RNA sequence: AGAGUUAAAUUAUAACUAAGCUGUAAAAAGCCCUAGUUAAAAUAAAAUAACCCACGAAAGUGACUCUAAUAAUCCUGACACACGAUAGCUAGGACCCAAACUGGGAUUAGAUACCCCACUAUGCCUAGCCCUAAACCCAAAUAGUUACAUAACAAAACUA
């Protein structure tokens, strides 16, 4: 499992010049500590296509989607440890997997190497 | 932009040092958020009474 | 030979534009004993009431001045396929050709 | 050949939207005398669009600052708060006849 | 104002759930419905009240008290003639609103177009 | 401002809301919090009479604390205020200031809506 | 002549007197009227019970206190032994609908009591106890 | 219960004014809609019929609605004819 | 889907007043440990706003706050997978109020029904099942057209 540190300065707080010269207190309303999930979710999507895809920017990429959707589906995961009753969670975790397994076999017929 | 808007907001922040002027002064500076408008969408304020 | 495009964009009701708040001259046919049908001129005629102040001197053929509200009263209702015109315009009295 | 033919170009004489009364405002939960302009001095119903004439996001905005705040204990539900009673009025209902 | 009717029914555009349930199809008659009776209330219940009073204080005899007698023949007089001319001058002219026999030959000079 | 705490506490003397109020402050930089402002909103009759802690309140002050806090800690914070004894209610929601006030455009006219039944002749 | 409908609260400088008391020291008359009876009884501003009278008590019966007239004899029988206490001026507090709302409240002004104020308290659920089925299956 | 009494729904009656003060009252509670939400919470009431209930008050609002609109527009013809025999 | 909170009404519980309260077209039964006012937890539900038409695949959802969050760079597609109102079952807890059933009271030739009273399962929470509806908006999904053209009614006729 990944572990993203709570000080992590977030990728809206991260590309800016002058983020590690403020005090700690700016650096720690901006970094991950203050942050809610879904900025976490942004920050692993980013982490999980700078090292797996091999072209970050090719966002309509059956790859890129597939990490995507990854992503989204490790996320409702979590959240259905906590939740157990809930349903309809439930149905779009399995909805999303069953999406990725379709571009999985898409993406195996039309390009093996990257599939694999 | 946003990083020095927090900036200058960083020195008025309440801290274990400033809790103590901190408190003294919200117990003496009242605040009111109480504004009505009229008919012709012009808003007034109570506090020129 | 004049073309009707043309006469068109010259005609004092293109001029005039939306008939809202406008300021028109009328002519008055029609009398009856407290209604008066004052003829603007645009497309139909108004009907406006004999005002306390002058009323004598309305009479047929008078020239009023009218604030034109709407040059047709047309409007849908529930079940309608077309408007419900009114055969009429929407106009207030002011004066009696002040000149 | 005419250039006296019409132009297929935007209407000129469009006038501009009407506005709620709230148009670009914000609205909260801790202005009861705000909060009191909306509601029956003597039940404290919430006054629907008909009586108010807010445009589509005003309405709901103010229902649920006046749900908030009448649970967070800023605002009595039973009736308007007398101090806030003469305020101006800004529905369009009238009871006495 | 008119409440809005845009997506309240149920049609083949329509794609939510249907609103409005209309009992008969919404369109605009060319008649009113004609004015039901107002029934009529009992008068002169106070008049009798206080005249009964006097019966009950006095031992039911007329020659103790007479006001509380002639107001009450007063009123039955007034309720009678009120009973009498009303009846006619409410249905000749209702004010603001127009009678219903007027009203539907007005509506029949405009009626609605539901075809064509 | 992230999220704003709307403190009633009990009608008490000026030293007592002075302690109250560091004792509530230093709870919330407790938790990993920082306190950004404190507004007094004044003593004013409560709307109600509110029944907390076995006691029957019918006065307040009310106080306003916008702060930044982590999404993890908020019942917690909760939790602590609940169990104060000179905290009438507590309450802890989103600042207004968060949210951007979107452009109200106004009273679109909607037309009357047709085309609703056939054009079968009655 | 400024009058203005709305109570005058405790918390203003208003300054009315009715026999020489203020709003607060009124006495209170709560006229609870329901389907089939109506009762009224008069309290002090000390919520101390001086009169009561239902139409009941009133030597009515099943159907026959259900009229009108049962309340405004009650209120008339409500209204001569409060003044038998000594009371001038009452605040009138309606709870419930009923046939017998205004006869009861007139019956006080007919047995002689001043209304000054008509107070509708009338129990109005937030969508809370479920109430009975509807007759007429 | 908790709130303050004799301000809720509270009319003063003016000169010693009973039957007007009762009228005042009423046509507050009226327009209010309390008068139709008592009269309707006596016996509870299914959501289904509730459902239906909305649906034909809104119904016959619409229709109201039109109906006074088109009398409002067409009472401007309701002067003497000036071409009788015509 | 979780956690926290309660504005009105109602109730267990105490104090003053009365002999009546409730009950229907009318009565009777029931309660007089009753009724009216002043205070009062727990449970259940969530007036106006709503003349709003939003969210969710559907069922379904509108007292408040916080957290997680509402798939698909978006065709159709099962007997496979996952949900699925109310009603019913199991174990535990809760029970103001409503009420199947039942027991009394009216009417009825008969009334094991519609009218009134009392009460149970049940409606509530947790976990496990059952997988049914006029689950209807009786109108399948995907992208479109106003061309030809009204069996009748109704929500107009149609394309790949
Ligand atoms: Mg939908
Ligand atoms: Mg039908
Ligand atoms: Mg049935
Ligand atoms: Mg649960
Ligand atoms: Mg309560
Ligand atoms: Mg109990
Ligand atoms: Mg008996
Ligand atoms: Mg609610
Ligand atoms: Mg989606
Ligand atoms: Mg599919
Ligand atoms: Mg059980
Ligand atoms: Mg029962
Ligand atoms: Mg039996
Ligand atoms: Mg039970
Ligand atoms: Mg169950
Ligand atoms: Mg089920
Ligand atoms: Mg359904
Ligand atoms: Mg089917
Ligand atoms: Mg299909
Ligand atoms: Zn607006």
């Amino acid at each position: 499992q990944d572990d993203p540190p709570p000080s992590m300065l977030l990728l809206d707080y991260q590309n800016v010049p002058g983020i590690h010269k403020v005090d700690d207190v700016v650096k720690r309303l901006l970094s991950l500590e203050m942050a809610n999930q879904k900025e976490k979710l942004k920050i692993k999507k980013m982490q999980l296509m700078n090292k797996v895809l091999e072209n970050p920017e090719d966002t309509s990429s059956l790859e890129a989607r597939i990490v995507a959707l990854t992503v989204k589906i490790r996320n409702y995961e979590e959240h259905m440890q906590k939740h157990r009753k809930d349903k309809a969670h439930k149905r779009f975790l399995l909805m999303s997997i069953d999406q990725r397994k379709k571009m999985l076999k898409n993406l195996r017929e039309t390009n093996y190497a990257v599939f694999e | 932009q946003e990083v020095l808007q927090l900036q200058e907001e960083a020195k008025t922040f309440i801290t274990r040092e400033n809790l103590e002027a901190r408190v003294e002064e919200a117990l003496d500076s009242p605040k009111s958020y109480n504004w009505a408008i009229t008919r012709e969408g012009l808003v007034v304020r109570p506090q020129q009474k | 030979v004049e073309s009707f495009a043309s006469m068109l964009r010259h005609s004092p009701l293109t001029q005039m534009g939306p008939a809202k708040n406008k300021l028109v001259i009328g002519q008055i046919f029609h009398i009856v004993e407290d209604d008066l049908y004052i003829d603007f001129g645009g497309k139909f005629h108004c009907v406006c009431k004999r005002p306390e102040v002058d009323g004598e001197k309305y009479q047929k053929g008078t020239r009023v001045r009218l604030r034109l509200l709407d040059l047709e009263l047309t409007s849908r209702f529930l079940g309608a396929t077309t408007d419900t015109t009114i055969l009429e315009a929407d106009a207030v009295l002011l004066g009696l050709q002040e000149s | 050949s005419n250039e006296d033919l019409p132009v297929p170009m935007e209407n000129p004489y469009k006038e501009p939207l009407k506005k709620c009364i709230l148009c670009e405002k914000h609205v909260d939960y801790k202005n009861v005398q705000l909060l009191s302009q909306f509601i029956s001095p003597f039940t404290g119903c919430i006054y629907g669009r008909h009586i108010t004439g807010l445009c589509g996001k005003k309405q709901k905005e103010i229902t649920k600052a006046i749900k908030r705040a009448q649970i967070l204990g800023f605002m009595p539900v039973t009736y308007k708060d007398p101090a806030y009673l003469k305020d101006p009025k800004v529905c369009n209902i009238k009871y006495r006849e | 104002a008119t409440p809005s009717l845009r997506g309240r029914l149920a049609r083949l555009g329509n794609p939510r759930r249907p609103i409005l349930k209309p009992n008969k199809p919404l369109i605009l008659a060319n008649h009113v419905g004609e004015r039901r009776r107002e029934k009529g209330e009992a008068t002169c219940i106070t008049e009798m009240s206080v005249m009964m009073a006097c019966w009950k204080q006095n031992e039911f005899r007329d020659e103790a008290c007479r006001k509380e007698i002639q107001d009450f023949f007063d009123c039955a007089s007034r309720a009678e003639a009120a009973r009498k001319m009303r009846s006619i001058q409410e249905n000749l002219g209702e004010l603001g609103s127009l009678p219903p026999k007027k009203l539907n030959k007005l509506l029949h000079r405009f009626p609605n177009k539901p075809h064509v | 401002p992230r999220y704003e705490l709307a403190l009633i506490l009990k009608a008490m003397q000026r030293p007592e809301t002075a302690a109250a109020l560091k004792r509530t402050l230093e709870a919330l930089m407790d938790r990993g919090a920082v306190v950004r402002n404190l507004e007094n909103l004044g003593e004013r009759m409560l709307p109600y009479k509110i029944s907390a802690h076995n006691q029957r309140h019918s006065r307040g002050g009310y106080f306003l604390v916008d702060f930044y806090a982590p999404a993890t800690t908020v019942e917690s914070m909760m939790e602590h205020l609940s169990r104060d004894i000179d905290v009438i209610r507590p309450n802890i929601v989103k600042h207004p200031l968060t949210q951007e006030v979107k452009e109200c455009e106004g009273i679109v006219p909607v037309p009357l809506e047709e085309k609703l039944y056939s054009t079968k002749k009655r | 002549s400024s009058f203005s409908i709305y109570p005058p609260i405790p918390g203003q400088e208003n300054s009315l007197r009715w026999a020489g008391k203020k709003f607060e020291e009124i006495p209170i008359a709560h006229i609870k009227a329901s389907y089939n009876n109506t009762q009224i009884q008069v309290v002090s501003a000390a919520h101390q019970p001086l009169a009561h009278a239902s139409c009941g008590t009133e030597g009515f019966r099943n159907a026959k206190k259900g009229t009108g007239i049962a309340a405004q004899t009650a209120g008339i029988a409500a209204a001569a032994k409060a003044t038998g206490k000594g009371v001038t001026h009452v605040r009138v507090v309606v709870k419930g609908l009923g046939p017998g709302r205004l006869s009861a409240i007139k019956g006080l002004t007919m047995g002689g009591l001043e209304v000054i104020s008509i107070t509708d308290n009338t129990p109005i659920p937030h969508n809370g106890c479920r109430p009975r089925k509807a007759r007429r299956l | 219960a908790n709130h303050l009494k004799f301000i809720a729904r509270t009319v003063m009656v003016q000169e010693g004014n009973v039957e007007g003060a009762y009228r005042t009252l009423n046509r507050i509670l009226t327009m209010d809609g309390l008068i139709e939400d008592i009269k309707r919470r006596r016996y509870y009431e299914k959501p289904c019929r509730r459902r239906q209930r909305e649906s034909y008050e809104t119904c016959r609002r619409i229709y109201n609605m039109e109906m006074a609109r088109k009398i409002n527009f067409l009472m401007r013809k309701n002067r003497a004819d000036p071409w009788q025999g015509c």
